[PDB]
Protein backbone atom coordinates (compact mmCIF):
# COMPACT_ATOMS: atom_id res chain seq x y z
CA UNK A 1 0.00 0.00 0.00
CA UNK A 2 0.95 4.12 0.13
CA UNK A 3 4.21 3.98 2.62
CA UNK A 4 3.57 0.36 3.24
CA UNK A 5 5.63 -2.60 1.87
CA UNK A 6 6.13 -6.17 3.02
CA UNK A 7 9.06 -8.37 3.21
CA UNK A 8 8.41 -11.62 1.36
CA UNK A 9 9.99 -14.33 0.39
CA UNK A 10 11.90 -14.95 -2.69
CA UNK A 11 13.11 -18.40 -4.57
CA UNK A 12 14.99 -20.29 -2.58
CA UNK A 13 18.22 -20.81 -4.45
CA UNK A 14 20.19 -23.99 -4.65
CA UNK A 15 18.52 -27.59 -4.09
CA UNK A 16 14.68 -27.21 -1.80
CA UNK A 17 16.31 -28.45 1.94
CA UNK A 18 15.17 -28.01 5.56
CA UNK A 19 16.95 -26.69 8.60
CA UNK A 20 18.67 -29.41 10.82
CA UNK A 21 20.64 -29.36 14.48
CA UNK A 22 23.43 -31.41 14.96
CA UNK A 23 24.48 -32.60 18.60
CA UNK A 24 27.75 -34.82 19.21
CA UNK A 25 26.19 -38.03 20.15
CA UNK A 26 29.04 -38.59 22.75
CA UNK A 27 28.90 -35.51 24.29
CA UNK A 28 25.01 -35.93 24.47
CA UNK A 29 25.40 -39.33 25.99
CA UNK A 30 27.75 -38.46 28.84
CA UNK A 31 25.82 -34.97 29.60
CA UNK A 32 22.47 -37.52 29.69
CA UNK A 33 24.74 -39.76 31.81
CA UNK A 34 25.03 -37.20 34.44
CA UNK A 35 21.68 -35.91 34.40
CA UNK A 36 20.27 -39.47 35.11
CA UNK A 37 22.73 -39.89 37.82
CA UNK A 38 21.35 -36.90 40.04
CA UNK A 39 17.97 -38.02 39.22
CA UNK A 40 18.49 -41.14 40.15
CA UNK A 41 19.85 -39.31 43.81
CA UNK A 42 16.87 -37.03 43.33
CA UNK A 43 14.49 -39.46 42.85
CA UNK A 44 15.51 -42.81 45.49
CA UNK A 45 19.04 -43.98 44.81
CA UNK A 46 19.10 -46.11 41.49
CA UNK A 47 16.24 -46.49 39.29
CA UNK A 48 14.77 -46.98 36.14
CA UNK A 49 14.82 -43.61 33.88
CA UNK A 50 13.84 -43.77 30.14
CA UNK A 51 14.04 -40.21 28.81
CA UNK B 1 10.57 -9.09 28.29
CA UNK B 2 7.08 -8.60 27.40
CA UNK B 3 6.62 -4.95 27.28
CA UNK B 4 9.94 -4.81 25.70
CA UNK B 5 8.82 -7.00 22.63
CA UNK B 6 5.97 -5.17 22.31
CA UNK B 7 7.10 -1.83 22.02
CA UNK B 8 9.78 -2.88 19.51
CA UNK B 9 6.82 -4.76 17.31
CA UNK B 10 4.40 -1.42 17.43
CA UNK B 11 5.94 0.96 15.44
CA UNK B 12 6.77 -1.68 12.69
CA UNK B 13 4.81 -2.43 9.45
CA UNK B 14 1.17 -3.73 9.82
CA UNK B 15 0.69 -6.93 7.52
CA UNK B 16 -3.38 -6.31 7.65
CA UNK B 17 -3.68 -6.57 3.73
CA UNK B 18 -2.13 -9.84 3.57
CA UNK B 19 -5.28 -11.69 4.79
CA UNK B 20 -6.09 -12.61 1.49
CA UNK B 21 -6.96 -15.70 -1.10
CA UNK B 22 -3.68 -17.30 -1.43
CA UNK B 23 -3.70 -18.80 -4.49
CA UNK B 24 -1.13 -21.42 -3.38
CA UNK B 25 0.60 -24.22 -5.28
CA UNK B 26 3.74 -26.69 -4.18
CA UNK B 27 7.40 -26.31 -4.70
CA UNK B 28 8.73 -30.05 -5.07
CA UNK B 29 8.40 -30.99 -8.33
CA UNK B 30 8.83 -34.40 -7.54
CA UNK B 31 8.55 -36.79 -4.52
CA UNK B 32 4.82 -29.42 1.70
CA UNK B 33 6.90 -27.43 4.08
CA UNK B 34 7.48 -24.83 1.07
CA UNK B 35 4.33 -23.22 -0.12
CA UNK B 36 4.82 -20.96 -3.68
CA UNK B 37 1.60 -18.75 -2.92
CA UNK B 38 0.46 -16.20 -5.67
CA UNK B 39 -2.09 -13.30 -4.16
CA UNK B 40 -3.46 -10.19 -4.96
CA UNK B 41 -1.97 -6.95 -2.87
CA UNK B 42 -2.62 -3.74 -3.09
CA UNK B 43 0.17 -1.79 -4.61
CA UNK B 44 1.24 2.02 -3.82
CA UNK B 45 -1.83 3.27 -5.49
CA UNK C 1 20.27 -27.21 -32.63
CA UNK C 2 22.54 -25.36 -32.27
CA UNK C 3 25.83 -25.50 -35.21
CA UNK C 4 28.98 -24.49 -33.30
CA UNK C 5 32.04 -23.30 -35.87
CA UNK C 6 35.53 -23.60 -34.37
CA UNK C 7 38.69 -22.69 -35.34
CA UNK C 8 41.62 -26.01 -35.10
CA UNK C 9 43.65 -25.53 -31.96
CA UNK C 10 43.48 -23.79 -29.22
CA UNK C 11 40.08 -23.75 -27.08
CA UNK C 12 36.69 -23.71 -27.16
CA UNK C 13 33.97 -23.76 -24.90
CA UNK C 14 30.36 -25.29 -25.42
CA UNK C 15 27.78 -24.98 -22.95
CA UNK C 16 24.32 -26.11 -23.10
CA UNK C 17 20.54 -25.24 -23.02
CA UNK C 18 19.30 -25.71 -19.77
CA UNK C 19 19.74 -23.60 -16.47
CA UNK C 20 21.18 -25.12 -13.95
CA UNK C 21 18.14 -24.81 -11.40
CA UNK C 22 19.62 -25.92 -8.41
CA UNK C 23 22.70 -28.39 -7.77
CA UNK C 24 23.42 -30.09 -10.98
CA UNK C 25 25.02 -33.67 -11.90
CA UNK C 26 25.47 -33.22 -16.06
CA UNK C 27 26.07 -35.73 -18.30
CA UNK C 28 27.78 -35.11 -21.80
CA UNK C 29 27.81 -37.60 -24.61
CA UNK C 30 29.28 -37.61 -28.04
CA UNK C 31 26.62 -38.82 -30.90
CA UNK C 32 29.15 -39.18 -33.58
CA UNK C 33 26.66 -39.06 -36.90
CA UNK C 34 25.74 -42.68 -37.92
CA UNK C 35 27.79 -45.16 -35.00
CA UNK C 36 26.86 -45.76 -31.42
CA UNK C 37 27.76 -42.06 -29.44
CA UNK C 38 30.04 -42.18 -26.09
CA UNK C 39 29.88 -40.19 -22.87
CA UNK C 40 32.79 -37.97 -21.74
CA UNK C 41 32.25 -36.34 -18.87
CA UNK C 42 29.81 -36.96 -15.58
CA UNK C 43 29.41 -35.83 -12.02
CA UNK C 44 30.51 -32.52 -13.44
CA UNK C 45 34.38 -33.82 -12.81
CA UNK C 46 34.57 -37.63 -13.29
CA UNK C 47 35.66 -38.36 -16.87
CA UNK C 48 35.87 -41.99 -17.74
CA UNK C 49 38.52 -44.09 -18.70
CA UNK C 50 39.71 -44.05 -22.54
CA UNK C 51 38.92 -40.08 -23.14
CA UNK C 52 41.32 -38.03 -24.28
CA UNK C 53 42.32 -35.32 -21.78
CA UNK C 54 41.70 -32.59 -24.41
CA UNK C 55 38.19 -32.96 -22.96
CA UNK C 56 37.84 -31.32 -19.32
CA UNK C 57 35.10 -31.04 -17.19
CA UNK C 58 33.54 -28.03 -14.97
CA UNK C 59 33.68 -28.63 -11.47
CA UNK C 60 30.86 -27.57 -9.23
CA UNK C 61 31.23 -24.31 -7.12
CA UNK C 62 27.30 -24.96 -6.09
CA UNK C 63 26.55 -21.63 -8.36
CA UNK C 64 27.51 -19.34 -11.14
CA UNK C 65 28.91 -21.25 -13.94
CA UNK C 66 26.83 -23.69 -16.06
CA UNK C 67 27.24 -27.19 -17.52
CA UNK C 68 30.24 -26.15 -19.45
CA UNK C 69 32.19 -28.48 -22.07
CA UNK C 70 35.97 -27.60 -23.05
CA UNK C 71 37.58 -28.67 -26.14
CA UNK C 72 40.99 -27.92 -26.04
CA UNK C 73 42.71 -28.39 -29.11
CA UNK C 74 39.99 -30.06 -31.33
CA UNK C 75 41.42 -32.53 -34.02
CA UNK C 76 39.06 -34.03 -37.05
CA UNK C 77 37.44 -36.94 -34.57
CA UNK C 78 35.48 -34.61 -32.47
CA UNK C 79 32.99 -33.94 -35.62
CA UNK C 80 29.91 -35.20 -33.74
CA UNK C 81 27.09 -34.80 -31.76
CA UNK C 82 27.33 -33.12 -27.91
CA UNK C 83 25.01 -33.73 -25.55
CA UNK C 84 23.96 -32.15 -22.37
CA UNK C 85 21.85 -34.45 -19.71
CA UNK C 86 21.35 -32.28 -16.37
CA UNK C 87 20.60 -33.66 -13.72
CA UNK C 88 19.66 -30.40 -11.45
CA UNK C 89 18.09 -31.09 -8.38
CA UNK C 90 15.42 -28.68 -8.94
CA UNK C 91 13.89 -30.26 -11.87
CA UNK C 92 13.25 -33.25 -9.97
CA UNK C 93 14.11 -36.70 -12.31
CA UNK C 94 16.31 -35.62 -15.28
CA UNK C 95 13.93 -38.06 -17.42
CA UNK C 96 14.96 -36.06 -20.71
CA UNK C 97 18.58 -36.41 -22.19
CA UNK C 98 17.57 -32.55 -23.82
CA UNK C 99 18.48 -31.35 -27.21
CA UNK C 100 21.13 -31.68 -29.85
CA UNK C 101 23.99 -28.94 -30.72
CA UNK C 102 26.60 -29.64 -33.35
CA UNK C 103 30.27 -28.36 -33.53
CA UNK C 104 31.66 -28.28 -37.06
CA UNK C 105 35.06 -27.57 -37.02
CA UNK C 106 36.39 -24.77 -39.62
CA UNK C 107 39.93 -23.94 -40.49
CA UNK C 108 40.71 -27.73 -40.75
CA UNK C 109 43.64 -28.36 -43.13
CA UNK D 1 33.41 -57.49 -25.11
CA UNK D 2 29.53 -56.97 -24.04
CA UNK D 3 28.25 -56.71 -27.22
CA UNK D 4 24.51 -55.85 -27.32
CA UNK D 5 22.65 -57.60 -30.65
CA UNK D 6 19.49 -56.44 -31.55
CA UNK D 7 17.60 -58.11 -34.06
CA UNK D 8 14.02 -56.50 -35.43
CA UNK D 9 11.34 -57.35 -38.17
CA UNK D 10 12.90 -54.43 -40.00
CA UNK D 11 9.12 -54.20 -41.80
CA UNK D 12 6.29 -53.16 -39.89
CA UNK D 13 2.51 -51.65 -40.88
CA UNK D 14 0.90 -49.27 -38.29
CA UNK D 15 -0.91 -50.25 -35.48
CA UNK D 16 0.37 -53.60 -34.49
CA UNK D 17 3.55 -54.69 -32.68
CA UNK D 18 6.86 -54.72 -32.72
CA UNK D 19 9.98 -56.86 -31.70
CA UNK D 20 12.94 -56.41 -30.85
CA UNK D 21 15.72 -58.02 -28.72
CA UNK D 22 18.79 -57.02 -26.84
CA UNK D 23 21.32 -59.88 -26.52
CA UNK D 24 24.36 -60.13 -24.35
CA UNK D 25 27.39 -62.37 -24.19
CA UNK D 26 30.75 -61.37 -22.89
CA UNK D 27 29.31 -60.75 -19.33
CA UNK D 28 27.23 -61.17 -17.13
CA UNK D 29 23.16 -60.54 -16.60
CA UNK D 30 22.94 -60.10 -12.97
CA UNK D 31 25.94 -57.77 -12.24
CA UNK D 32 24.34 -54.30 -13.43
CA UNK D 33 21.62 -52.80 -15.02
CA UNK D 34 20.77 -52.39 -18.66
CA UNK D 35 17.60 -50.04 -20.45
CA UNK D 36 16.79 -48.94 -23.65
CA UNK D 37 17.42 -46.18 -25.70
CA UNK D 38 16.08 -45.20 -29.07
CA UNK D 39 16.96 -42.31 -31.89
CA UNK D 40 14.74 -40.92 -34.50
CA UNK D 41 16.17 -39.42 -37.50
CA UNK D 42 15.47 -35.65 -37.26
CA UNK D 43 15.16 -36.07 -33.64
CA UNK D 44 17.07 -36.37 -30.92
CA UNK D 45 18.03 -39.42 -28.80
CA UNK D 46 14.73 -40.76 -26.94
CA UNK D 47 14.46 -43.34 -24.18
CA UNK D 48 11.91 -46.19 -23.64
CA UNK D 49 12.76 -46.50 -19.94
CA UNK D 50 14.81 -48.35 -18.12
CA UNK D 51 14.10 -52.21 -16.58
CA UNK D 52 16.34 -53.26 -13.23
CA UNK D 53 16.96 -56.12 -11.32
CA UNK D 54 13.10 -55.82 -9.58
CA UNK D 55 11.82 -55.42 -12.95
CA UNK D 56 9.63 -53.19 -12.66
CA UNK D 57 9.59 -51.06 -15.83
CA UNK D 58 9.53 -47.94 -15.56
CA UNK D 59 8.03 -46.61 -18.84
CA UNK D 60 8.04 -43.27 -20.63
CA UNK D 61 5.53 -40.75 -19.83
CA UNK D 62 6.48 -39.13 -23.09
CA UNK D 63 5.17 -42.39 -24.88
CA UNK D 64 1.89 -42.94 -22.99
CA UNK D 65 3.85 -46.26 -22.01
CA UNK D 66 2.08 -47.90 -25.24
CA UNK D 67 5.44 -49.99 -25.21
CA UNK D 68 6.13 -52.78 -23.62
CA UNK D 69 9.81 -54.25 -22.21
CA UNK D 70 11.08 -56.98 -20.51
CA UNK D 71 13.98 -59.66 -20.31
CA UNK D 72 14.39 -62.90 -20.53
CA UNK D 73 17.49 -64.56 -18.32
CA UNK D 74 17.35 -68.14 -20.18
CA UNK D 75 18.42 -66.71 -23.83
CA UNK D 76 20.04 -63.52 -22.15
CA UNK D 77 18.44 -61.20 -24.05
CA UNK D 78 16.63 -57.66 -23.44
CA UNK D 79 13.25 -57.66 -24.21
CA UNK D 80 11.21 -54.97 -25.98
CA UNK D 81 7.98 -55.00 -27.53
CA UNK D 82 6.03 -52.25 -29.30
CA UNK D 83 2.44 -52.96 -29.50
CA UNK D 84 0.41 -50.44 -31.60
CA UNK D 85 3.11 -49.21 -33.78
CA UNK D 86 2.59 -45.88 -34.11
CA UNK D 87 3.65 -44.43 -38.10
CA UNK D 88 6.03 -41.85 -36.02
CA UNK D 89 8.06 -45.54 -34.87
CA UNK D 90 10.59 -45.10 -37.74
CA UNK D 91 13.93 -44.73 -36.15
CA UNK D 92 16.90 -46.49 -34.91
CA UNK D 93 16.98 -48.64 -31.73
CA UNK D 94 20.05 -49.17 -29.70
CA UNK D 95 20.25 -51.12 -26.74
CA UNK D 96 21.79 -49.10 -23.25
CA UNK D 97 23.25 -50.38 -20.01
CA UNK D 98 22.27 -48.75 -16.95
CA UNK D 99 24.73 -47.66 -13.77
CA UNK D 100 22.40 -46.97 -10.28
CA UNK D 101 24.37 -43.67 -9.90
CA UNK D 102 24.21 -42.48 -6.75
CA UNK D 103 24.38 -38.29 -6.28
CA UNK D 104 24.26 -37.37 -2.53
CA UNK D 105 23.25 -33.20 -1.76
CA UNK D 106 22.55 -33.43 1.61
CA UNK D 107 22.16 -36.43 4.16
CA UNK D 108 21.00 -40.25 3.47
CA UNK D 109 19.01 -39.91 6.56
CA UNK D 110 15.87 -37.73 5.54
CA UNK D 111 16.40 -38.81 1.80
CA UNK D 112 17.82 -35.60 0.72
CA UNK D 113 19.73 -37.52 -2.25
CA UNK D 114 18.69 -38.87 -5.47
CA UNK D 115 19.75 -41.44 -7.71
CA UNK D 116 21.18 -40.21 -11.21
CA UNK D 117 21.75 -42.79 -14.26
CA UNK D 118 25.14 -43.37 -15.55
CA UNK D 119 25.02 -44.94 -19.25
CA UNK D 120 28.31 -46.88 -20.58
CA UNK D 121 27.84 -49.05 -23.01
CA UNK D 122 25.54 -48.72 -26.19
CA UNK D 123 24.35 -50.83 -28.80
CA UNK D 124 24.60 -50.61 -32.64
CA UNK D 125 20.26 -50.32 -33.36
CA UNK D 126 18.41 -51.14 -36.68
CA UNK D 127 16.02 -49.19 -38.47
CA UNK D 128 12.51 -49.79 -39.10
CA UNK D 129 9.83 -48.78 -41.49
CA UNK D 130 6.29 -48.67 -40.82
CA UNK D 131 4.19 -47.91 -44.23
CA UNK D 132 2.48 -50.86 -46.51
CA UNK D 133 5.68 -50.89 -47.96
CA UNK D 134 7.51 -54.57 -47.25
CA UNK E 1 12.24 19.96 17.89
CA UNK E 2 12.15 17.02 15.87
CA UNK E 3 10.42 15.31 18.50
CA UNK E 4 8.08 18.18 18.72
CA UNK E 5 6.98 18.09 15.02
CA UNK E 6 6.31 14.33 15.53
CA UNK E 7 4.08 14.44 18.19
CA UNK E 8 1.79 17.27 16.91
CA UNK E 9 1.81 15.77 13.29
CA UNK E 10 0.33 13.02 15.09
CA UNK E 11 -3.46 13.62 16.17
CA UNK E 12 -3.94 15.48 12.91
CA UNK E 13 -5.57 13.76 9.86
CA UNK E 14 -3.53 10.78 7.84
CA UNK E 15 -4.15 10.89 3.99
CA UNK E 16 -3.06 7.79 3.29
CA UNK E 17 -6.37 7.39 0.60
CA UNK E 18 -5.25 10.04 -1.61
CA UNK E 19 -2.79 8.02 -3.16
CA UNK E 20 -5.12 7.09 -6.20
CA UNK E 21 -4.50 7.35 -9.86
CA UNK E 22 -4.68 11.57 -10.27
CA UNK E 23 -6.08 12.03 -13.41
CA UNK E 24 -4.29 15.08 -13.54
CA UNK E 25 -4.25 17.68 -17.08
CA UNK E 26 -2.41 21.68 -17.05
CA UNK E 27 -4.27 24.14 -15.51
CA UNK E 28 -5.96 27.01 -17.37
CA UNK E 29 -2.54 29.34 -18.47
CA UNK E 30 3.74 24.44 -15.31
CA UNK E 31 4.02 25.29 -11.11
CA UNK E 32 0.09 24.13 -11.12
CA UNK E 33 -1.77 21.19 -11.84
CA UNK E 34 -5.30 20.75 -12.15
CA UNK E 35 -5.81 17.16 -11.23
CA UNK E 36 -8.84 15.15 -10.79
CA UNK E 37 -9.08 11.80 -8.94
CA UNK E 38 -11.55 9.88 -6.65
CA UNK E 39 -11.82 9.84 -2.99
CA UNK E 40 -14.25 8.04 -0.88
CA UNK E 41 -17.03 9.56 1.21
CA UNK E 42 -18.11 8.96 4.21
CA UNK E 43 -19.97 5.73 3.19
C1 LIG F 1 24.62 -31.65 10.10
O1 LIG F 1 23.79 -32.68 9.60
C2 LIG F 1 24.46 -33.90 9.19
C3 LIG F 1 24.92 -34.62 10.44
O2 LIG F 1 25.59 -35.83 10.11
C4 LIG F 1 25.59 -33.61 8.21
O3 LIG F 1 25.01 -33.17 6.98
C5 LIG F 1 25.85 -32.94 5.90
O4 LIG F 1 25.44 -31.76 5.23
C6 LIG F 1 26.24 -31.43 4.08
C7 LIG F 1 25.72 -30.13 3.53
O5 LIG F 1 25.81 -29.08 4.49
C8 LIG F 1 26.20 -32.56 3.06
O6 LIG F 1 27.07 -32.18 1.99
C9 LIG F 1 27.04 -32.78 0.74
O7 LIG F 1 27.65 -34.08 0.75
C10 LIG F 1 27.71 -34.72 -0.54
C11 LIG F 1 28.36 -36.07 -0.32
O8 LIG F 1 28.58 -36.74 -1.56
C12 LIG F 1 28.49 -33.84 -1.51
O9 LIG F 1 28.47 -34.44 -2.80
C13 LIG F 1 27.86 -32.46 -1.58
O10 LIG F 1 28.62 -31.61 -2.44
C14 LIG F 1 28.13 -30.32 -2.61
O11 LIG F 1 28.98 -29.59 -3.50
C15 LIG F 1 29.05 -30.14 -4.83
C16 LIG F 1 30.01 -29.27 -5.62
O12 LIG F 1 29.48 -27.96 -5.80
C17 LIG F 1 27.66 -30.20 -5.45
O13 LIG F 1 27.75 -30.82 -6.74
C18 LIG F 1 26.73 -30.99 -4.56
O14 LIG F 1 25.40 -30.98 -5.08
C19 LIG F 1 26.72 -30.39 -3.17
O15 LIG F 1 26.13 -29.09 -3.17
C20 LIG F 1 27.79 -31.86 -0.20
O16 LIG F 1 29.09 -31.60 0.32
C21 LIG F 1 26.65 -33.86 3.72
O17 LIG F 1 26.54 -34.96 2.84
C22 LIG F 1 25.79 -34.14 4.95
N1 LIG F 1 26.17 -35.39 5.58
C23 LIG F 1 27.38 -35.72 6.02
C24 LIG F 1 27.54 -37.13 6.49
O18 LIG F 1 28.32 -34.92 6.04
C25 LIG F 1 26.53 -32.52 8.71
O19 LIG F 1 27.35 -32.98 9.78
C26 LIG F 1 25.77 -31.27 9.16
N2 LIG F 1 25.27 -30.53 8.02
C27 LIG F 1 25.49 -29.23 7.84
C28 LIG F 1 26.35 -28.56 8.87
O20 LIG F 1 25.00 -28.61 6.90
C1 LIG G 1 6.58 -19.56 -7.77
O1 LIG G 1 5.78 -19.18 -8.87
C2 LIG G 1 6.29 -18.04 -9.60
C3 LIG G 1 5.29 -17.77 -10.70
O2 LIG G 1 5.19 -18.88 -11.59
C4 LIG G 1 7.70 -18.32 -10.11
O3 LIG G 1 8.25 -17.14 -10.69
C5 LIG G 1 8.11 -16.92 -12.06
O4 LIG G 1 8.76 -17.95 -12.78
C6 LIG G 1 8.68 -17.80 -14.21
C7 LIG G 1 9.39 -19.00 -14.81
O5 LIG G 1 8.78 -20.22 -14.39
C8 LIG G 1 9.31 -16.47 -14.64
O6 LIG G 1 9.12 -16.30 -16.04
C9 LIG G 1 8.63 -15.33 -13.90
O7 LIG G 1 9.22 -14.08 -14.23
C10 LIG G 1 8.71 -15.55 -12.39
N1 LIG G 1 8.07 -14.47 -11.67
C11 LIG G 1 6.82 -14.03 -11.85
C12 LIG G 1 6.52 -12.67 -11.31
O8 LIG G 1 5.97 -14.70 -12.43
C13 LIG G 1 8.60 -18.72 -8.95
O9 LIG G 1 9.90 -19.06 -9.41
C14 LIG G 1 8.01 -19.91 -8.19
N2 LIG G 1 8.86 -20.25 -7.07
C15 LIG G 1 9.31 -21.49 -6.86
C16 LIG G 1 10.48 -21.61 -5.94
O10 LIG G 1 8.80 -22.47 -7.40
C1 LIG H 1 -6.31 -11.00 -8.65
O1 LIG H 1 -7.09 -10.08 -9.39
C2 LIG H 1 -7.46 -10.54 -10.71
C3 LIG H 1 -8.24 -9.42 -11.35
O2 LIG H 1 -8.64 -9.75 -12.68
C4 LIG H 1 -8.25 -11.84 -10.62
O3 LIG H 1 -8.49 -12.29 -11.96
C5 LIG H 1 -9.62 -13.05 -12.27
O4 LIG H 1 -9.66 -14.28 -11.56
C6 LIG H 1 -10.81 -15.10 -11.87
C7 LIG H 1 -10.71 -16.33 -10.99
O5 LIG H 1 -10.67 -15.98 -9.61
C8 LIG H 1 -10.84 -15.43 -13.36
O6 LIG H 1 -12.03 -16.15 -13.65
C9 LIG H 1 -10.82 -14.14 -14.16
O7 LIG H 1 -10.79 -14.41 -15.56
C10 LIG H 1 -9.60 -13.30 -13.78
N1 LIG H 1 -9.57 -12.07 -14.54
C11 LIG H 1 -8.50 -11.68 -15.23
C12 LIG H 1 -8.67 -10.46 -16.07
O8 LIG H 1 -7.44 -12.29 -15.18
C13 LIG H 1 -7.43 -12.87 -9.85
O9 LIG H 1 -8.16 -14.08 -9.67
C14 LIG H 1 -7.05 -12.33 -8.48
N2 LIG H 1 -6.24 -13.28 -7.76
C15 LIG H 1 -6.51 -13.66 -6.51
C16 LIG H 1 -5.47 -14.50 -5.84
O10 LIG H 1 -7.54 -13.33 -5.93
C1 LIG I 1 -10.01 22.27 -12.46
O1 LIG I 1 -10.98 21.43 -13.06
C2 LIG I 1 -12.30 21.56 -12.48
C3 LIG I 1 -13.18 20.56 -13.20
O2 LIG I 1 -13.25 20.85 -14.60
C4 LIG I 1 -12.78 23.00 -12.61
O3 LIG I 1 -14.03 23.16 -11.93
C5 LIG I 1 -15.20 23.09 -12.69
O4 LIG I 1 -15.19 24.11 -13.68
C6 LIG I 1 -16.36 24.13 -14.51
C7 LIG I 1 -16.16 25.23 -15.52
O5 LIG I 1 -15.00 25.00 -16.31
C8 LIG I 1 -17.61 24.32 -13.66
O6 LIG I 1 -18.76 24.23 -14.49
C9 LIG I 1 -17.68 23.24 -12.59
O7 LIG I 1 -18.80 23.42 -11.74
C10 LIG I 1 -16.40 23.24 -11.76
N1 LIG I 1 -16.44 22.22 -10.73
C11 LIG I 1 -16.68 20.92 -10.93
C12 LIG I 1 -17.07 20.13 -9.72
O8 LIG I 1 -16.58 20.39 -12.04
C13 LIG I 1 -11.77 23.94 -11.96
O9 LIG I 1 -12.17 25.30 -12.11
C14 LIG I 1 -10.40 23.74 -12.58
N2 LIG I 1 -9.44 24.64 -11.97
C15 LIG I 1 -8.67 25.45 -12.69
C16 LIG I 1 -8.12 26.64 -11.96
O10 LIG I 1 -8.43 25.25 -13.88
C1 LIG J 1 -12.93 7.18 -10.45
O1 LIG J 1 -13.51 5.89 -10.57
C2 LIG J 1 -14.31 5.72 -11.75
C3 LIG J 1 -14.87 4.31 -11.69
O2 LIG J 1 -15.70 4.03 -12.82
C4 LIG J 1 -13.48 5.96 -13.01
O3 LIG J 1 -14.34 5.88 -14.13
C5 LIG J 1 -13.89 5.38 -15.36
O4 LIG J 1 -12.79 6.12 -15.87
C6 LIG J 1 -12.31 5.65 -17.14
C7 LIG J 1 -11.12 6.51 -17.50
O5 LIG J 1 -10.10 6.41 -16.52
C8 LIG J 1 -13.43 5.71 -18.18
O6 LIG J 1 -12.96 5.15 -19.40
C9 LIG J 1 -14.63 4.91 -17.69
O7 LIG J 1 -15.71 5.00 -18.61
C10 LIG J 1 -15.07 5.43 -16.33
N1 LIG J 1 -16.21 4.68 -15.84
C11 LIG J 1 -17.33 5.27 -15.42
C12 LIG J 1 -18.44 4.34 -15.01
O8 LIG J 1 -17.45 6.49 -15.38
C13 LIG J 1 -12.84 7.35 -12.94
O9 LIG J 1 -12.00 7.59 -14.06
C14 LIG J 1 -12.04 7.50 -11.65
N2 LIG J 1 -11.47 8.82 -11.51
C15 LIG J 1 -10.44 9.27 -12.24
C16 LIG J 1 -10.29 10.75 -12.30
O10 LIG J 1 -9.68 8.51 -12.82
C1 LIG K 1 29.86 -26.88 14.98
O1 LIG K 1 30.63 -26.11 14.07
C2 LIG K 1 32.01 -25.93 14.46
C3 LIG K 1 32.65 -25.07 13.40
O2 LIG K 1 31.99 -23.81 13.30
C4 LIG K 1 32.69 -27.29 14.62
O3 LIG K 1 34.01 -27.08 15.11
C5 LIG K 1 31.91 -28.14 15.61
O4 LIG K 1 32.49 -29.43 15.73
C6 LIG K 1 30.46 -28.27 15.17
N1 LIG K 1 29.75 -29.10 16.12
C7 LIG K 1 29.06 -30.19 15.78
C8 LIG K 1 28.37 -30.91 16.90
O5 LIG K 1 28.98 -30.57 14.61
C1 LIG L 1 0.87 -29.64 -2.69
O1 LIG L 1 -0.43 -29.09 -2.54
C2 LIG L 1 -1.41 -30.04 -2.10
C3 LIG L 1 -2.73 -29.31 -2.04
O2 LIG L 1 -3.08 -28.75 -3.31
C4 LIG L 1 -1.01 -30.64 -0.76
O3 LIG L 1 -1.95 -31.65 -0.40
C5 LIG L 1 0.38 -31.27 -0.88
O4 LIG L 1 0.81 -31.78 0.37
C6 LIG L 1 1.37 -30.23 -1.37
N1 LIG L 1 2.71 -30.77 -1.48
C7 LIG L 1 3.06 -31.86 -2.18
C8 LIG L 1 4.43 -32.40 -1.89
O5 LIG L 1 2.32 -32.38 -3.00
C1 LIG M 1 1.59 20.31 -19.58
O1 LIG M 1 2.07 19.55 -18.48
C2 LIG M 1 3.44 19.11 -18.63
C3 LIG M 1 3.77 18.30 -17.40
O2 LIG M 1 5.11 17.82 -17.44
C4 LIG M 1 4.36 20.32 -18.81
O3 LIG M 1 5.69 19.85 -19.05
C5 LIG M 1 3.90 21.15 -19.99
O4 LIG M 1 4.70 22.31 -20.14
C6 LIG M 1 2.44 21.56 -19.80
N1 LIG M 1 1.96 22.36 -20.91
C7 LIG M 1 2.00 22.03 -22.20
C8 LIG M 1 1.66 23.12 -23.16
O5 LIG M 1 2.29 20.90 -22.58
Amino acid sequence: GPGQAFYATGDIIGDIRQAHCNVSKATWNETLGKVVKQLRKHFGNNTIIRF
Amino acid sequence: IISLWDQSLKPCVKLTPLCVTLQCTNVTNNIGELKNCSFNMTTEL
Amino acid sequence: VRPLSVALGETARISCGRQALGSRAVQWYQHRPGQAPILLIYNNQDRPSGIPERFSGTPDINFGTRATLTISGVEAGDEADYYCHMWDSRSGFSWSFGGATRLTVLGQP
Amino acid sequence: QVQLQESGPGLVKPSETLSVTCSVSGDSMNNYYWTWIRQSPGKGLEWIGYISDRESATYNPSLNSRVVISRDTSKNQLSLKLNSVTPADTAVYYCATARRGQRIYGVVSFGEFFYYYSMDVWGKGTTVTVSSAS
